[PDB]
């Protein structure tokens, strides 16, 4: 016979001891551990709600991969990617290039907690988290790998984060700030709670669903399986949050959440918004990016924050409004600057689409529809050279994303500047600037693409030089997804 | 225009078709792209300084750490497949020896021996778990890190086997204090202080090179010979078939760890000066290992002989690596 | 040769715009309009373009030159339709 | 360490012993064993070319099912069967209804050998064969089961062989004769060698390939996996054949092969021929049923028979010709009598199709095209009542299939009658009649649908009565696959 | 027109949603559709007569044999999953005990004991394999047959374990005659004649009911108690850990066989008169089982006691089934 | 009421056909034509239908009745176009 898991589980996490040959601070340095005055005994209250043991882990995961890799191989010589909508294909290349290596990097984020968390249970769950991310990184390199011969763009599933292409810099700016350069407790708050539980867990669910609609059962299965692993480690932040509130650290906890959520939002608006609102065919659009956010992200955050006795972010009112524009700018920005990304941005501004955008968003054509009105005319009046840039867009020093807001009649684009120690910074939002001011020494000497351009680090100092600096060349350089097919509609 | 390749761009130029292992494990770390500012933030953050000092400025040098390849070529998929099998075997031992009441026919003497020399290992194995998980996050290459990733899961596995067995022992001998005294034994029994001082000091060796050395080349071989070999041999002689075979099962993971550790050392010796660096580190930590083995084994029956065998066997691991 | 950011009216994003330290706001706006007008903004000859500092909203004369407006390098500026 | 499989394999099959408390004949009765004078020692020479042991078996098969069942579940809520060509859907219902339970029945065929074969190696391989068929039967019941709510026709995957619908009687006539009522050695010859190695092994391969073209990856994976198990037990006949030839039994062996191959062909022409020549869309037609047979069945049989020192069947010359008509009759017969089967037969006689049939078959329209000419006119001239029967077609007493041959100009339909002991039999071919004459006591008192009708066993004795006797009712009763859509072509 | 159902037509009318097990295992045999002419050929063929006499005319009766349900609900998919795990465990025992040289520390006496009482079992286990595979092809229902199908694979598994172990023994003691003498022992050693006469006669009991009884209710319990329990207990006492645990592993299959056999007997007793039929058969075969146990166990150490335990334990299996 | 099998010329399969023991071959052919003509065979009024035994190919008169042709129950018969 065998024991019931409940009878011996606590012993797997009864591993803390009183150091003697070295001091507690030496063994657990604050910069890595982040115990924040809270004692070892107090941290031991940490108790993950979802429990699992080694034998169970290797057994379940073995099965998940058997299925996933089996699906992939069965549909391998089917070449769906070929006869699939350019909007979808482009969606995948964007996903992989931005996520593969970051998934892997997260394995080190977990490893950070596995070694330096004073909470024994967090240390073990982080070890499983470490293995989860090791999996995601590998499986999301193995899958796109099947398409390297169809286009060099697929090579970016591995190369993107190794370049200085703006989106890559944006991705790294976020991740390094949330999970790679923060102490153990901070990581559980900002990555596992704020980002993995708050966004990616439900996101991946929709991606998998949408991928299913598209007819890509290989990619659908991929994301479905990976998503089932998320909760297992995403759970690590709640307990840390209770411990901090439980003790005298509610404020410190409060802003990590404030900061982490905004930053997750910014990066989220450029990579997910454009996707379900423009790259997705019209007859396959369930709800709008705004609808999706309110019903699957906004609500949960409110519920969650409530249960942990935390307050809604100070910027929450503004954040709620931006759901009506931010991802619209980000999109237009990416499509306009289409040759500077590794995937083909879709316009998604056909007659029907443009109205769809009007139903979901009040007065879209009176603002966003404007800019698109022009661009569409130039393409109708054979002047394609006016739909691409000849200059760099101003960049937010925090999210390293273009500073863009409401256009057209209801114009409102703003720039929340800030001068600190003989230097002028630019932020595409009030929250973005705030993230900077609450801790300057952390972002101070960093520099976005523009700062580098102005310092002479991009040479030659012209378009061709910037392209070569971002490691981009024809073949991978972006252009309109449907090859401008959507123009024949306007003559 | 750029033409599509047959493999990842960084693997193009290879002679033989890249394996799954190579496809999903190579050149993954990006913090090594800019040693001046490893992370995409201010260059003065503590974590920027940590990586520059402990990863980049290590005396153990090489021009292309990403060239390292796991001799076992472990990948997440193959790891689970491999260990799921081993765990099915371990499950058999626990469940079926239980069925034949194996625990009730153990002598009182042996049970007390288990309370002092076996169950407290849960602390030592978790320390090894922390030890290797640090190597994961500070090594200069992703192929090096993954070997650390998997070894870390193995240490958790050893911890887990121990926690389970400890519960079973507490059920069968509720008076001994199984599950309740391990910490006190680990912290106060002279037999464990040798090992305790060794891993506690080793756990604060932040240089990736010294960490690898102190943990995988000095401490682990010492822990494996003392616990898995000596106590495991003793378990066999005392008729504790379960522990005897459990030890043999865990030795298979220990062997895998020695294999990749051996390959890393071999690659390091390609560069002049690294052997001296490694030996200097080994000369630094070997003394604490000796004390660990001495304090632990001296307390076991046939102690002096066990001490000699363990010192000899652990040293041999390093000799076959060229030191 | 002096850098400034252009926040063109009715546009959707601020842009980096190179101007000379001698251009009159009219010339600045002209340069900025190049990176905005006929790209994603309908022209308006009927009206005239003006350039004001974004931080405080200070409207600058049509004949005022970059060298006098002071301006901090990278300074953001608004270009609007007026009379 | 572990031993190499080659060092201990022979011991797994070193199980024969000299009975003492019962006699060899009692323990191994000839009617079940079929040692045919050949001694125990002589049979021990039996040595299967493909070897496998228990641990290897359960490990490999566990993986095959993980994948197959994983594929199915991933594509489950995709409902391909819905938006799939009626020709395909109809193909599956035909496959399942005719094969599911026969696959299972084969597990007993294998069990026959596992117990009564004097060859030790055959006994063990038959035990694995037993498990293989147990699998095929179950997995091919589990898969169609997902469609019971879409149509009652799917219920036939389980019910068909339990009825007296003519195709069911045809299926059982074959199988019971080849594998269920033959002694051990005879089974290895007629089922494993003649039928499984000779037809189903390559057939399933093409089915899987065609299913892949159709876009049914669930069914494709299903057949692909099952097919990989076939060789493992299909191999059992060769060795028995060598032993018989090796000894004085070349003739006895010769006709089992003669008989078995013809019967396999007959049943094959009605269930596979119509499929790839008519139910398969035109733009998805690789080669013709005739091409397929010559290149994947005909050749192998010649090679095989050669290696075993056996002669080509006496009927081989005729058999080669029939590839130019038999499956054409069988088709027309099934479509005409479409309401008497559980699936929707496809006409596959559109303009393009009819020419396709001409390219693959010389002078098709001058013979088969005739009958179809008429039928098409009646449908054009609103007279659908003349495309269905009002009588029973004469049935071959051996293959229990309709007696039909070349029509039109080159008319040649023949009936190879035979009178034996105050009774008149009918056969749709010379070979069919031969199978009867070489062993009368085996088929003598059996009776086909017509014999039963004429004896008063079908009551009421009319169309409605025959339908109810075959367990058919509206909903499952067949009709034109594409609902006569192919007629609009001829006005 | 006919409306589509939620399940197979023959399962419609059920209360709870049919399980996978029920979906792929029920009402599959079609030879029972026409008892006058089971097969679609002449009604006078030998195989028509065989099934009418040995399946249909059996004194063990019931009106709806298809109602039988495997208590373990085994299906092909679940069988492999279950056994693959058990085989991983057995693989561990063989491979890892080999690694620790377990075979070399066995006494000469024990080795000779293995040559006479252990390795020849390959013949007895294959006979059980033939025995149950006959039950497969003659039972009146598919759910009954499948239980026989899986038990048959288990007997092949026991045969296989034995063949492998025999090879290992021949390697370590090439003078004993391992692998070469088993047949002679099985045919001529008085210790085996008891079992041999039992299975040889049982193997020609064609009535499906008597086959089930002679093999699953009388012979198997006798074989399991003598070999797996008695000799296995002896293996343990002689320090042959491998065989001791191998025996325990195989007992798990034996237990499963008793479980379905028990359920079939329970269903049979629903009809008046079947208990008498079963007991009469048991009264017919019990005598040969006693002789088997007596001849085998008497030759082992503590023989008389082993005989009493085996007779007692095997009889208890039938008593708990109501006989 | 007597059973026979119909192998109609230019058809593609023999069929079971009920005829009376008094019908003249002309009537038999008429009954058989019902299960063949206008179904999968083009009629031919210009020509006349005849019925001969299939086993030996014996052509039967037009006015010969089923009762005289002997015939074994189930006997196969050919119906052909002639003059
Ligand atoms: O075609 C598609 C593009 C994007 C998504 Br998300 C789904 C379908
Ligand atoms: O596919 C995606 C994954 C992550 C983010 Br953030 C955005 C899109
Ligand atoms: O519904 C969704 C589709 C795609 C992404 Br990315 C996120 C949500
Ligand atoms: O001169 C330039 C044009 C375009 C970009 Br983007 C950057 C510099
Ligand atoms: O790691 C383990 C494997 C099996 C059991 Br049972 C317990 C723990
Ligand atoms: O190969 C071996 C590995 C570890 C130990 Br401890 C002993 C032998
Ligand atoms: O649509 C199809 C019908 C039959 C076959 Br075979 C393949 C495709
Ligand atoms: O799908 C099929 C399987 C077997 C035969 Br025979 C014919 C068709
Ligand atoms: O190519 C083939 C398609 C279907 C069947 Br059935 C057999 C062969
Ligand atoms: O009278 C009948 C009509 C059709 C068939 Br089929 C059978 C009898
Ligand atoms: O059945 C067996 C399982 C494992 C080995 Br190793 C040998 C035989
Ligand atoms: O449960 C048991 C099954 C078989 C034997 Br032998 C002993 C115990
Ligand atoms: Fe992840
Ligand atoms: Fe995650
Ligand atoms: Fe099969
Ligand atoms: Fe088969
Ligand atoms: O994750
Ligand atoms: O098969």
């Amino acid at each position: 016979s065998m024991l019931k898991r409940e009878d011996w589980y606590d012993l797997t996490r009864t591993t803390n001891w009183t150091p003697k040959y070295v001091t507690e601070n030496e063994l657990f340095p604050e910069e890595m551990s982040g115990a924040r005055g809270i004692s070892m005994e107090a941290w031991e209250k940490y108790d993950e709600p979802y429990k699992i043991t080694y034998p169970e882990y290797v057994s379940i995961q073995r099965e998940k991969d058997s299925g996933a890799y089996s699906i992939k191989a069965a549909l391998e010589r089917d070449g769906f990617v070929d006869r699939a909508d350019p909007g979808w294909v482009s969606t995948m290349q964007l996903h992989f290039g931005a996520i593969a290596l970051e998934e892997y990097a997260a394995s080190t984020a977990e490893a950070r907690m596995a070694r330096f968390a004073k909470a024994p249970g967090n240390r073990n769950m982080a070890t499983f988290g470490m293995m989860d991310e090791n999996r995601h990184g590998q499986i999301q390199l193995y899958f796109p790998y099947a398409n390297v011969k169809r286009s060099r763009k697929w090579d970016w599933a591995h190369k993107a984060i190794h370049t200085n292409e703006w989106a890559a810099i944006a991705a790294r700016s976020f991740f390094d700030d949330m999970m790679m350069t923060r102490d153990s407790v901070a990581v559980s708050i900002m990555l596992t709670f704020a980002f993995e539980t708050g966004f990616t867990n439900m996101q991946f669910l929709g991606l998998a669903a949408d991928a299913a609609e598209a007819g890509d059962h290989t990619f659908a299965s991929l994301i479905s399986s990976i998503q089932t692993d998320e909760s297992r480690h995403a759970q690590q932040g709640g307990p840390s949050l209770k411990i901090l509130v439980e003790n005298g650290k509610k404020d410190e906890a409060q802003q990590m959440v404030d900061v982490a959520i905004w930053r997750s939002w910014k990066l989220f608006s450029v990579l997910t918004g454009p996707i379900m609102d423009y790259y997705t065919p019209l007859e396959s659009r369930n709800q709008s990016f705004k609808e999706f956010m309110l019903e699957w992200i906004v609500a949960q955050f409110e519920r969650q924050l409530l249960d942990l006795g935390l307050d809604k972010p100070w910027y929450w009112d503004q954040f709620m409004q931006d759901l009506d524009e931010t991802h619209h700018g980000m999109h237009l920005g990416v499509w306009y600057w289409r040759p500077t990304v590794w995937w083909d941005p879709a316009a998604g501004v056909s007659p029907e689409e443009r109205e769809w955008l009007e139903e979901k968003y009040p007065g879209w054509n009176d603002t966003w529809g404007q800019c698109w009105d022009v661009i569409t005319d130039n393409l109708v009046n054979g002047k394609p050279e006016l739909t691409v840039p000849e200059t760099l867009p101003t960049i937010c020093n925090m999210c390293n994303l273009p500073i863009a807001h409401t256009p057209g009649n209801k114009w409102n684009v703003k720039d929340y500047q800030l001068e600190y120690e003989g230097r002028l910074y630019h932020f595409g939002s009030e929250a973005d600037r705030w993230c900077f001011q609450i801790d300057p020494e952390r972002y101070k000497n960093h520099t976005n693409l523009v700062d580098r351009f102005l310092k002479g680090e991009i040479q030659p100092a012209d378009l061709a030089g910037a392209l070569m600096y971002m490691s981009l060349e024809p073949g991978v350089m972006g252009d309109d997804a449907h090859d401008y097919e959507w123009v024949k509609a306007y003559q | 225009a750029l033409k599509p390749l047959k493999t990842w761009s960084h693997l193009a130029g290879n002679r033989r078709r890249p394996s799954e292992y190579e496809v999903v494990s190579t050149n993954l770390h990006y913090f090594t792209d800019n040693p001046e500012r490893p992370w995409e933030l201010d260059s003065n953050l503590p974590m920027q300084t940590w990586y520059k000092k402990y990863c980049f400025d290590s005396p153990l040098k090489h021009d292309d750490w990403n060239a390292f390849r796991d001799p076992d070529q472990l990948v997440y998929r193959t790891y689970n497949l491999l260990q799921d099998g081993q765990e099915s075997y371990v499950q058999g031992l626990f469940d079926q020896l239980n069925d034949r009441g194996h625990d009730q026919m153990l002598t009182r003497e042996w049970v007390e021996t288990l309370a002092r020399f076996y169950t407290p290992a849960r602390y030592l194995f978790h320390a090894l778990q922390m030890g290797s998980v640090y190597i994961h996050q500070i090594a200069p290459a992703s192929t090096i890190t993954n070997c650390a990733t998997y070894e870390t899961a193995d240490h958790l596995r050893w911890l887990t086997h121990t926690a389970y067995r400890t519960r079973e022992l507490a059920n069968c001998y509720p008076d001994v204090g199984f599950g309740k005294r391990e910490r006190d034994v680990w912290e106060n029994d002279p037999a464990w202080q040798g090992f305790r001082e060794l891993i506690e000091k080793a756990l604060i060796a932040w240089d990736w090179g010294e960490a690898f050395t102190a943990i995988n080349l000095v401490t682990k071989p010492a822990v494996e010979e003392a616990l898995l070999q000596q106590l495991g041999s003793l378990a066999q002689s005392e008729g504790d078939t379960l522990l005897g075979l459990l030890a043999q099962a865990q030795k298979r993971d220990a062997e895998r760890h020695r294999r990749w550790s051996s390959a890393l050392v071999k690659m390091a010796l390609e560069k002049e000066g690294n052997r001296e660096v490694l030996q200097k580190w080994v000369a630094k930590w070997e003394p604490l290992a000796d004390k660990a083995i001495e304090a632990y084994c001296s307390a076991l029956p046939d102690g002096e002989n066990a001490i000699v065998e363990a010192k000899s066997a652990s040293r041999y691991v390093r000799q076959m690596m060229g030191l | 040769t002096f850098p400034i950011m252009s926040n063109f009216e009715r546009d959707f994003v601020i842009q980096l715009v190179p101007v000379d330290t001698e251009d009159t706001m009219d010339q600045v706006a002209e340069k900025c309009a190049y990176h905005s007008i006929n790209r994603r903004v309908h022209p308006q000859p009927e009206k005239i373009l003006r350039v004001r500092r974004h931080e405080d909203g200070t409207l600058f004369p049509r004949g005022m030159i970059v060298s006098d407006a002071g301006l901090r390098p990278t300074e953001t500026l608004d270009i609007i339709f007026m009379d």
